């Protein structure tokens, strides 16, 4: 569905200026409801907290057709430099800053010692710091040729601990999407930053959904205090 | 009977139909495998017995002369060994060698320990003999220098492997069958109802295990998700 | 309830009996 | 007794009678065939036992020269064969190859390891010896050179496959019988309604069993779907 | 979201200036609805107390990905000289005066004692003061070369008790957040000592939940007595 | 088969398929290394048995000329060993150092206990002695100076430890496999369903266990957390 | 839980025995 | 409850009388 | 609960006393 067909659904399923009781929202209030409606659906879906679906992010094809536009590849091989770590072989890499949930998550690795494996991909785990120093010594779950440990710091950032030095860090990670904008807003008004129009990336199959929560929120809304 | 049928006879059983299944026909086959050794090895180990010409196999080989350590003028008198690895046999049945007739020819199969010591005798001097060395290939030694012309044998045994002893099979009048799938599966069909009962024994519980679903970061089989 | 005056002292007795049974098939051999 | 008897008893007892059942007569027929054999080494194998007529079949083969290995000089002497692949036969009963006549002619079927060695006795060079090769065809051997003549032998035995051999079945006076399924089962009555009992107790567990039903990119056996 | 953008928002879930019954908040009601929802969120979060998450300080990906912009790390070798302890051999370092929880604490021992094994990375044990006693001369639980035990006490002290000197103090803490402050206020009034606007520090996806809580919060402060 | 069809076998019967899993591949490692070691003393050391050629493996090894204890003259005569510390043998198989050919030469592996007297027998004076040495090397002993010249040795035997001695393997003809999942799992078929087995009823409790996964300087297993 | 690492050593330490008892029946007699 | 103090010893003196059972039977044979 | 540190011993010795008393039975015969 286009911006247009989603105001149009919007205002049908209102049953906006009939002559029963409704309720009638301008296009800021109706975009505002829709991006709520669309990041709570997908935060649902990927948490797998949606009694509807009841499945997680990849856990059926239904969901792989509701979040798969969402679904951005990011490389990068420069490492921060001034920063304090949990230990002495810890390099930190920047985040893209537009990722939600970090999915796929892998490190490439070149180092002379691990000779003839060079260029092993290597998988980050993501470490709870309770298991930190208790992980270190593990030769069964520490940093090793074939896993890396990630810590998350601030300033959106992955501290990785490995054994042998890190050339490139690869992710797969869940987007920000792009707000569901039915109209140019005026001066000073934006939703997630964005000013203009903005369609929805996913597929047209989660739309008509995101527009039935999108309705219910309204009415949630309008209807809260009586 | 081929590896389809017993194959897709422990799907069916498991009912693994779904494409979109945990346990893939490969898992099958190399339980099968792994099962039918550990069946001829339970039976036909305690006491001899007969063994049927249903759990033996054939494989085509090809002979090329090698020197025993290098090329050296006293290393030692040089060897014959296949050109490809040999899959190893089960201690079991009736291995035999033969130059593509089986009522013909005698190139004994030996330990690997024995042919070290071997020929002394004058009168098997010219008998030819075999062993899979370490290297994992056959070798071939006698006194007769004459054994360095052959060429090409058969190995029939009661192979470890199946599916290393069904890749090397000697071509049918037909041809080469491409498909492992296409190949008779080495057992008796005696031994092929425990056969398929031990291993839907082996992939019952876990078809109906949990698995880690979410994409978290987490570990979720604790919580049986 | 618990008290173990009469269960100790019967398998202590059951443990004397095995003992000499087991005390009684003691030989030492001859004719060599 | 024929198949299609057997296969729709074991059917009836486990009531797969709709045309959307997961496990179809094939697999009754799988079961049948790998049981019997299970059955009669279970029974004929401890000691040497009396076996009833009803577990034999006759196969009629068809031979044809052949060189022991190539169409060499000095390759040694030529050996008739079976035109197509013979079953493998079970070693509890009686096989015997006869020519076309039960009650006449000495063909002797022999093991693959004696056939090497055979007619040097001055009085047994006159008799046509068999064996199945590692090949898969029934190989004949003497010394005589009248066998090379032999063009037709049927052969007796308790094969371990009923399926195999029943495609080999010999013509009937009527005509041959297309279908395998009005062919004759080989089984004697006292050991059928074990058979019956073993087969349907291998499928009844899996009739009632989950299976991945949802089309959904997924594995629902976990959930019992 | 940005402060503009948490007041438009916050505005229409409200439904300010409605024709329905409905709250209008001034921009410091707004600052301080929305500052209580987020520290009870973080705090919910990191205590595992929320159910609609359920999950405890960095047990997924979705809590790594909101609590991550407060984790700091923190380096001290200062020691206070002049306090009372419950040890000979205790020394004492100062907290850095924002943080709330410690999640990652870890002390450098420099002594002769130790062999080749100077420097050797302890970890950090928090006991209570039950165990303390019994836990002194525990050789599996006690001091050692890769154990210490902390405690807390007054004047936001850390009571590093070691059998060997204690040198430097490596520490992971969850830190304080940036308040919510959506307009510069005027004299006298702050928020966390916070005067000036103040941004959110956390990532975008949890700005959404800390908005639909400081509505409920807000709906609770104007009808807890009708 | 390889170290990958076993790791993969193990952690597919548990279903260990995220990276998010508390056992990784290192742990089935280890498992199956050691319960190998425990399977083939509990099998091969009650009575002598024989022992397939799957249960072996060869490492070769790389000789240098050592002194008894220092550079003295009075210390004693000098001894090769191997460059790198070699695996333990288990008791159970055929230990042989062998000069890179299996068939030939004679090179003796005996106890640490023996080898302080050997060779006083005049015959056995320019034979080659072997055994691992608490410093954990292959130390080599004769009276026959000769000896001290040679420079490779290959040795075959049922190692303790399958990935010592496959890290030690010797070069293949392709080349060297640097990935350990790549080289082949000394075991016997025979012994591979118990192997996993065992170590999959060692990690299924533990599989499911509850954590401490509360970060609230707290032991939090007591509530099963 | 589970875990056969003791259980599997008992039992094949049975069997022994009562294969060394099997096997220390065996005589191979005289007096034709 | 929990307490070994009796059960083990009474263990120990049955495994002890099988013990003797075990080694009474033993002897060194003549007649050769 | 869970400890098998005697249970393992018990086990083990009952496993040492079959053995001796199969062991025990064995004879290398004479007189043929």
């Amino acid at each position: 569905m286009t911006n247009k067909e989603f105001s149009d659904g919007f205002s049908t399923l209102l049953n906006s200026f009939g002559i029963t009781p409704n309720i009638t929202l301008d296009e800021y209030e109706k975009s505002t409801f829709l991006t709520n409606a669309q990041e709570q659906l997908i935060i649902d879906i990927y948490s797998g907290r949606n009694i509807i679906y009841g499945k997680s992010f990849e856990q059926t094809e239904e969901i792989r057709r509701y979040l798969s536009n969402l679904v951005e590849t990011y490389e990068t091989s420069t490492k921060v430099t001034g920063k304090l770590g949990l230990s002495k072989d810890s390099v930190f890499f920047e985040i893209p800053q537009d990722t939600w949930f970090i999915t796929y998550e892998v490190a490439f690795l070149k180092d002379s010692r691990l000779g003839c494996l060079d260029g092993i991909e290597a998988s980050v785990v993501p470490l709870p710091q309770d298991d930190l120093y208790r992980a270190k010594d593990n030769p069964f779950r520490g940093p090793s040729k074939d896993r890396v440990l990630r810590l998350d710091i601030k300033s959106d950032l992955a501290e990785l601990i490995s054994k042998y030095n890190v050339d490139k860090y690869l992710m797969r990670y869940i987007s920000q999407p792009t707000p569901i904008i039915l109209v140019d807003l005026p001066d000073g008004l934006s939703i997630n930053g964005v000013s203009t129009e903005s369609e929805c990336e996913l597929n047209p199959v989660v739309h008509r959904a995101i527009l039935e929560r999108a309705v219910q929120l309204a009415i949630i809304s309008k209807t809260q205090l009586t | 009977m081929t590896y389809n049928e017993l194959i897709y006879m422990v799907l069916d059983e498991l009912k693994l139909s779904s494409d979109d299944s945990y346990y893939t026909p490969d898992h099958v086959i190399f339980l099968l495998v792994k099962y039918r050794s550990f069946l001829l090895k339970q039976r036909y180990s305690d006491i001899k017995k007969q063994i049927p010409d249903s759990d033996y196999q054939s494989i085509c080989l090809d002979l090329i002369e090698v020197p025993a350590i290098s090329g050296e003028p006293c290393e030692g008198s040089s060897y014959l060994r296949s050109k490809n690895k040999v899959p190893t046999t089960m201690m079991i049945g009736n291995p035999r060698v033969y130059p593509m007739d089986f009522y013909q020819g005698e190139i004994t199969y030996i330990s690997r320990d024995r042919m070290r010591y071997v020929g002394y005798n004058k009168f098997l001097r010219n008998i030819i003999y075999c062993s899979k060395a370490p290297d994992g290939y056959l070798y071939f030694k006698s006194w007769n220098p004459q054994f360095l012309h052959l060429e090409k044998v058969s190995f029939n045994a009661i192979f470890e492997d199946a599916k290393e002893a069904s890749e090397m099979a000697c071509p049918e009048e037909n041809g080469t069958i491409c498909k492992l799938e296409d190949k008779e599966f080495p057992i008796e069909d005696a031994l092929v109802p425990p056969l398929i009962e031990l291993v839907v024994k082996e992939l019952r519980g876990p078809e109906y295990s949990p698995k880690d679903e979410d994409n978290n970061a987490k570990d979720d089989l604790p919580d049986a998700r | 309830f618990g008290s173990g005056a009469i269960g100790y002292e019967f398998d202590n007795r059951y443990l004397n009996n095995q003992e000499m049974s087991a005390v009684a098939k003691q030989r030492l051999t001859s004719l060599p």
